[PDB]
């Protein structure tokens, strides 16, 4: 399963 | 014997019309089974393999709410990196995210991965300890200082070798018949004159899984990298791959000649002569 | 800047008996960026059922997909696919070969 959620740069 | 998931994230910026596209697929070893499209009428996660199409109604709702987080986020950075390396708005730009894991033939995690791109250049990525980041250039620099002031690492390690490892041998336990499975390649060889003094030999390998095979030319049990060409494992379309090295060799001598296939379906690897 | 230019394969999905139903492939590989043009063409004309894979990369970051069409092969009908990318000045042309 993918993560929940995605990090800023 | 040993598995690995893998999460494959794309997105195009369109300066032209529209919000950038956004593309995501996840793979079981060499299968996919899952795929979220930005452009597609769907606007979820979609199933891509028949044993995955067993999972509830929350896990496609889930996943749907992962995948426009994703997505929204990748709109975000794709404007933060523009800024980062002073490029203009007219120019198209693209981030890739690569993160997975793997695991072993008991199911023990082995390895956790996380890796970003930038116009497809190294950006970020987390080290093999998953402690610490690997940053590329000096502006990667700057959202490593970030991530390790938020202790981004330490999040990334318990998805890894938390839901990510979980996931993988669920997967594995739901598609047994097709994931464990190791269809070895059928191998034939094919004979063409080039002149009456020199003859093409192609060796070749069809209808296997995994994709992970070795074609290697000899010439009196020696290997033979001169005079030969092998082209880049291809997927034959029904999720099987394919393969072919070809050497040439002068007329006459051709069983002065074996080609050596390694594949995992095999019990002892295969010599073919002609 | 680094763009990368397109790795092309055209085959069949099972050895090409001719007369007889199968797929016809294009496989695309190590291109940067992912916009690219890829058709199928049966006596140099394009043909309009093809479908094509998810957009996927391999480690070195560098896009692949696979574009495929149903098709009748015969040892008389010419096949061959054309690809398209800003890293190629003109369309690439590759001529299907069975009897590798």
């Amino acid at each position: 399963c993918t993560e929940l959620k995605l990090s800023d740069y | 014997g040993s598995h690995s998931m893998r999460y494959f994230f794309t997105s195009v910026s369109r300066p032209g019309r529209g919000e950038p596209r956004f593309i995501a697929v996840g793979y079981v070893d060499d299968t996919q089974f899952v795929r979220f499209d930005s452009d597609a009428a769907s606007q979820k996660m979609e199933p891509r393999a028949p044993w995955i199409e067993q999972e509830g109604p929350e896990y496609w709702d889930q996943e749907t709410r992962n995948m426009k987080a994703h997505s929204q986020t990748d709109r975000a950075n794709l404007g933060t990196l523009r800024g980062y390396y002073n490029q203009s708005e007219d120019g198209s730009h693209t981030i890739q995210i690569m993160y997975g894991c793997d695991v072993g033939p008991d199911g023990r995690f082995l390895r956790g991965y996380r890796q970003d791109a930038y116009d497809g250049k190294d950006y970020i990525a987390l080290n093999e300890d998953l402690r610490s980041w690997t940053a590329a250039d000096m502006a990667a620099q700057i959202t490593k200082r970030k991530w390790e002031a938020v202790h981004a690492a330490e999040q990334r390690r318990v998805y890894l070798e938390g839901r990510c490892v979980d996931g993988l041998r669920r997967y594995l336990e739901n598609g047994k018949e097709t994931l464990q499975r190791t269809d070895p390649p059928k191998t034939h060889m094919t004979h063409h004159p080039i002149s009456d003094h020199e003859a093409t030999l192609r060796c070749w390998a069809l209808g296997f899984y995994p994709a992970e095979i070795t074609l290697t030319w000899q010439r009196d049990g020696e290997d033979q990298t001169q005079d030969t060409e092998l082209v880049e494992t291809r997927p034959a379309g029904d999720g099987t791959f394919q393969k072919w090295a070809a050497v040439v060799v002068p007329s006459g001598e051709e069983q002065r000649y074996t080609c050596h296939v390694q594949h995992e379906g095999l019990p002892k690897p295969l010599t073919l002569r002609w | 800047m680094i763009q990368r230019t397109p790795k092309i394969q055209v085959y069949s999905r099972h050895p090409a008996e001719n007369g007889k139903s199968n797929f016809l492939n294009c496989y695309v590989s190590g291109f940067h960026p992912s916009d690219i043009e890829v058709d199928l063409l049966k006596n140099g004309e394009r043909i309009e059922k093809v479908e094509h894979s998810d957009l996927s990369f391999s480690k070195d970051w560098s896009f692949y997909l696979l574009y495929y069409t149903e098709f009748t092969p015969t040892e008389k009908d010419e096949y061959a696919c054309r690809v398209n990318h800003v890293t190629l000045s003109q369309p690439k042309i590759v001529k299907w070969d069975r009897d590798m």
